[PDB]
């Protein structure tokens, strides 16, 4: 049996799940008022990916295709494509492409284009709103709104790179992006299919703890705050390894190499999510070389000690 | 260094309509949108608000959808708040206020008072019975009055309160003892003695 | 709309005290913000996202709540913290604030000084006529004054005022004003204005003849 | 320990001179310029060199706070680490990690979100890495941009990097040169504690390079971009930090559908691949197929023609 | 999915200035440089500039900067070169090319013929015989390049050799065979079709046995 | 500026065979191009990036190279491959190609056919007299002709003409013109012309008498 372990890294030498860019701290808040199920940053201890989970990091909130676009306009259909360039399947068990976003709100990036007739390049500011009803990843087919009406061509290879989010700059519409109300991934008037399941700490005075990046803004007072449940590392790292669970629940704590001190300790859950004992809201505060440990498998009725 | 300063006191009659001004300094004036709120004293806060300076992009409460108008003119960096058919309860004060996610930038405030009462001059009469003294200021508007005894410690000078469209207020001294009761809308000044 | 209820509208503490207000919602909102103001002073952004400092904050608040129920929390009171405390959201339009939280400090029991004074000769020039009594420097706020016109209590007519708490010695002062015709005044003959106050199970009696 | 390399196939790695994913592989003729590229660099037991650092996604980013350029919409970024606190100079390294180690011209975006009250905004900005006020290592970078009065003083910048641009034209067609480094104190100045330039030393040999295409942002540039390793494969010998028991570890190219072999190579104990094969040429491998180690060898193992 | 058209041939004197048009259809015009290359039946292909139109960018290669002159009409999707001061090294081909990474879309050529000498039309002389036969038509005596030979309009392609023609004393002098059978001959005509653009002179002879 | 010299500068292969062009440069380039053209029509864009093929550009093709040598090869020539290719530099300006390499076909030796033919009336009703001879479709390329006016050799008045490798057949062509006055023209009986080629070691011999 293969032992279980967690990788040598600190927070900040770690990377979101839920968006390319890298973490900055550690958050711990009560999750009983909504519905934490985020698709990406999804995965068991012994490495099965859930959701709409992949393996690279540069690839979260990409998408790749061709365009198309009515005479004059500057909305652009996009026809998705699988990021290997080869046909996006539809009816794989999946809850939307590989790497979608899994929140509403408005994203702000660059979408790119290389022509094969002679290999010309051309890239434009676009935006994508991921709550809209023409954004319909699992049916293939996404819409920007970006800055030209005539520079791109239909047929050819064209990419999205994100690079945050938007916001009006008023108060009437200051509650976006909404990090934890997934899209409807195949359009208006359609179901969810093949979630990874929602978690909620079960155990009496336990919250989730969450991996935090600040998104980037690129306009107004967005919701910057972005929060995963595993680095996109871990995600890695289980996928390689594919240790056996030896129980539903593993030991973390959180070590100061410094020192060898023991910060906190926590519970890694088989599901894939990590709890602490804490009440409130916390931005917690961390030793720059701080890592994480795993010590040793428990049962369920393990109480934490006091973060 | 921003800041949001806001046009002066107004005291107007009711029906009338009056025009709040607020000059923004310190940023680009139509990059970021004003939100106006208003407090009364008894009604806490109310937002009624808010615009976008050199476009045509307002969002209204429903409350206000009727009450309050918003303008600009970009040339001079000022947004302006107009308030139509004023009533009592429309006497409140009202903000400008530049509002952000971590900090916010608020006007000083502009005091907006609804009243067919004419400009009066109070009455000041002299409190007499370790001694405490005192000074009766009744039937003046509007407020302020300025209550002095020189001697300022301890002294208390209570809130005035309405009484029949015409403000009356009291001041404590404790202990030649004479009180120095200014009313600036009436340029009056008034001096009483002890007996 | 979205309608949000403070409690308590009022309370109190010592320098050190912890202190907690809490804010609910008619409606589920995804954020609580909270504002401090003083007398004569703007508004100004306390707390943001629910649990996030604004610039110039003390450590010693902090903010928590989730749904429809929020809190502000002092570990340590102090006396500069003492101020009006508003919550206010953004979940969905309109924008609305809390009815606000007022801090005031707790401070040893202090006896009410009552001074009683009868209307001026220059007042009663002509037609006025104001019994004013003076209950100055006392703790806490919760007070009561009853006017005995000769033997009945008197209702109609009377003005009260309160000072907001001193900035000195944490004490209030209060005004009160029975205002009569100058024929209603000269009636009667004792005019005593009672008081009321956790101080003393007697009441603190001033007349005049 | 035992050494290893990660069990994945190409499509699923990433490029690790750009934050974009890898494609395909490619091996060619090397000895014409020098191969001596500071990111993706890393020995086998797992030591970072040159300007490589673990995260994908900070590549070719850049933070800190910008000053403007008056009679310009060129900002100055006096840059930080990655975290935010202060970047020291005098810690021996080419440059800060991460930093583009090609000379061309990046297009991507400049956000920025004030300490004020938390507004934010975001422009197209572009940044030329052969320009003479690239200079890294000091701390100091140039931007153009399409604004002249929006960003602010002592607030966190950032650039998230997306393609690079050409001018279209024939004449400056040579952009950008991925085996020229920068100067990272600026112009004529000389790079320092660079990591080493490769070359095979075996007769018959050439590199094996991980490649990827660039975005492109405008005109014909240079978007075949290679680089000597996996980011997965600096992340997992930085994790496993296995001791190299020789100066070659030989891996094999393996078709699971089949279990036969396709290819093998030379992975040195330097952080580099070669392959026995003379020419350009694109690699034809199956989606699934994935790197094996087999056992390690000496400097005199003649491998079999790829 | 480009085309490039160009202008017409041109026949200059020496000492003048000759303006070459090249009219871009399929493609936004101000987005694309396009290139100027000059071709001499010696001298393989030599690269004169480019320019983005619409925008004062240009590059010139030294050689030309002084002689090449490059300019755009937007409106129109046309794109100018003017050559100044000619002389007889300027005789060439030239092209307009939108010159890309991996592909190009060439224009069809212009071809330049500087000269001091009159221009004069053809004499058409007919090559007869005194189980194939071998018919001729012999051009003389013309001047500029090019001649266009054609026989019976077109209908006879194959045994048709045009030979290079010669210059002798300003003028040129070109043969043309035509292979038809023999059974066949002369019971059809066969007609040389002789044009000389440059004098808009096109003359036919047919071809008659002794 | 970077000069690139191409080698061989003609040659011939077989269908089939490997064939191999080199270029090489004065001074280092990055990448190396190359075109493909073909009589009467416009340079087509070949190999780009030293190595990758163009549209259309079948995979027999291919290039390499570094530094200052590269070369371009097809593993198995064809008759579509007949043409002239140029490689091409964008590593300094100015742009530059280089002189090129004329690829033509090898096929079986075959004879020269050869006509003569008298002057035309039309042209003796004129100053001048011009006797055309005609060798066509021959292979290989190597010919020398001989006029004999009356027994002896003239070697004045006399102007050839080659055609390129015919696209049809691969054989070459060639025109001999012996151009006289009336009067010189009417001084002799017999004139004849005779074509030596390497398809026979006795001179294929066409002639008339007046």
């Amino acid at each position: 049996s293969k032992p279980f372990s967690v990788p040598v890294l600190t927070v900040e030498e770690m990377t979101n799940s839920r968006f390319p860019i890298p973490l900055e701290k550690l958050f711990t808040g009560p999750s009983s008022a909504f519905v934490v199920q985020p698709q990406n940053g999804r995965c068991t201890t012994d490495g099965v990916l859930l959701g709409t989970t992949q393996l690279s990091p540069v690839n979260i909130c990409t998408f790749r295709g061709d365009v198309t676009h009515i005479t004059g306009s500057r909305n652009y259909t996009m026809n998705l494509a699988s990021q290997n360039w080869n046909d996006y399947d539809p009816t794989e068990e999946i809850p939307a492409p590989l790497g979608t976003p899994d929140f509403v709100g408005k994203i702000q990036g660059v979408l790119t284009q290389t022509t094969r007739t002679d290999g010309s390049t051309r890239g434009h500011k676009a935006t994508v709103y991921t709550g809209s009803a023409d954004f319909a990843p699992k049916l293939g087919r996404v819409q920007f709104e970006t800055d030209t009406d005539r520079d791109f061509e239909a047929n050819q290879n064209t990419k999205f790179t994100p690079v945050g989010v938007i916001q009006d700059g008023g108060t009437t519409h200051r509650n976006e992006p909404q990090q934890w109300v997934l899209p409807s991934y195949s359009g208006r008037n359609t179901h969810n299919v093949h979630l990874a399941p929602a978690v909620a700490p079960t155990f009496p005075g336990e919250q989730l703890l969450f991996f935090r990046s600040t998104m980037p803004g690129c306009s107004g007072y967005p919701n910057m705050d972005l929060d995963c449940l595993l680095p996109q590392e871990w995600v890695q790292y289980f996928y390689q390894e594919a240790a056996p669970a030896q129980s539903d629940v593993a030991l973390l704590r959180f070590v100061n190499p410094d020192t060898g001190r023991v910060l906190f300790e926590c519970k890694l859950h088989k599901s894939g999510y990590v709890t602490v004992a804490h009440t409130g809201q916390h931005d917690l505060v961390i030793p720059p070389n701080g890592y994480f440990r795993f010590d040793s498998w428990v049962n369920q009725f393990y109480t934490l000690a006091p973060m | 260094q921003v800041q949001l300063q806001q046009s002066g006191a107004e005291l107007m009659k009711p029906g009338a309509s009056v025009k709040i001004s607020c000059t923004a300094t310190g940023y680009t004036f139509i990059t970021y949108w004003i939100q106006w709120v208003k407090q009364r004293p008894g009604h806490g806060l109310e937002w009624i608000g808010e615009t976008l300076p050199g476009s045509g992009s307002t969002n209204y409460n429903e409350k206000f959808k009727g009450k309050a108008t918003f303008t600009a003119d970009t040339s001079s960096n000022t947004a302006y708040m107009q308030l139509s058919s004023l009533t009592s309860e429309d006497s409140a004060i009202y903000y400008c206020a530049r509002i952000g996610r971590s900090n916010d930038y608020w006007g000083q405030g502009t005091t907006l008072t609804v009243s067919s009462a004419k400009t009066t001059p109070p009455s000041v009469y002299p409190l007499a019975p370790m001694v405490t003294l005192g000074c009766l200021v009744k039937g003046y508007f509007p407020e302020p009055v300025t209550v002095t005894w020189s001697l300022s410690s301890g002294v208390h000078t209570f809130p005035a309160v309405l009484q029949s469209d015409l403000y009356t207020l009291s001041s404590s001294v404790t202990v030649t003892v004479t009180c120095n009761v200014a009313h600036p809308a009436s340029s009056t000044k008034v001096d009483k003695k002890i007996v | 709309q979205i309608v949000l209820t403070q409690s308590p509208t009022i309370m109190s503490a010592s320098p050190g005290e912890k202190v907690t207000m809490t804010c609910s919602a008619s409606s589920s909102v995804d954020y609580m913000h909270w504002y401090q103001q003083k007398s004569g002073t703007s508004p100004k952004r306390w707390i943001y996202d629910t649990y996030k400092l604004a610039s110039g904050v003390p450590a010693r608040f902090s903010g928590s709540g989730s749904g429809t129920s929020y809190s502000l929390t002092i570990n340590s009171m102090e006396a500069e913290d003492a101020a009006t405390y508003y919550c206010q959201q953004w979940s969905s339009n309109p924008l609305t604030f809390g009815a606000g939280t007022k801090l005031e400090l707790k401070r040893a029991d202090a006896a009410p000084t009552v001074s009683i004074f009868p209307p001026s000769s220059e007042q009663l020039t002509s037609g006025g006529a104001s019994v004013v009594c003076f209950l100055n420097n006392f703790y806490p706020k919760d007070i009561n004054v009853k006017w005995k016109i000769d033997g009945s209590e008197r209702q109609n007519g009377v003005l009260n005022s309160w000072t907001d708490q001193d900035s000195k010695d944490s004490t209030y002062s209060m005004s009160s004003t029975l205002t009569l015709t100058k024929d209603e005044y000269e009636r009667h003959n004792s005019y005593t204005c009672e008081a009321t106050h956790k101080t003393s199970t007697s009441p603190i009696v001033k007349s005049f003849n």
